[PDB]
């Protein structure tokens, strides 16, 4: 609700109680920063991967 | 009778090459068609 003295999340965060203890994954700290290969994964379906 | 016969052969000749080109212009466009339906761009 309020932490003076710097910026931080505003936002309601679902947390998780478990067998290690409290547990926060918030959603806000997803980003779009990822990898890129250039290798294809089969289907197992050959007529499928040919339509490609 | 001769003139009427060779004007009879003439005609046969004239059926044959159209049945050919008919052959020839089916098969041509049965290729076209089965290439613009088939996944071979992407081999």
């Amino acid at each position: 609700v309020k932490y003076r003295g710097t910026a931080h999340g505003t936002n309601e965060y679902p947390f998780l109680i478990d067998t290690d203890g409290f547990s926060v994954l918030p959603v806000s700290a997803l980003g779009l920063l990822h990898q890129v290969h250039e290798e294809r994964i089969a289907s197992g379906v050959p007529d499928l991967d040919a339509m490609m | 009778l001769e003139a009427e016969l060779q004007a009879e052969e003439i005609a046969l000749k004239a059926l044959v090459e159209s049945e050919s080109a008919h052959e020839r212009q089916r098969l041509a466009d049965a290729d076209t068609l089965a290439r613009s339906r088939g996944n071979e761009r992407f081999a």
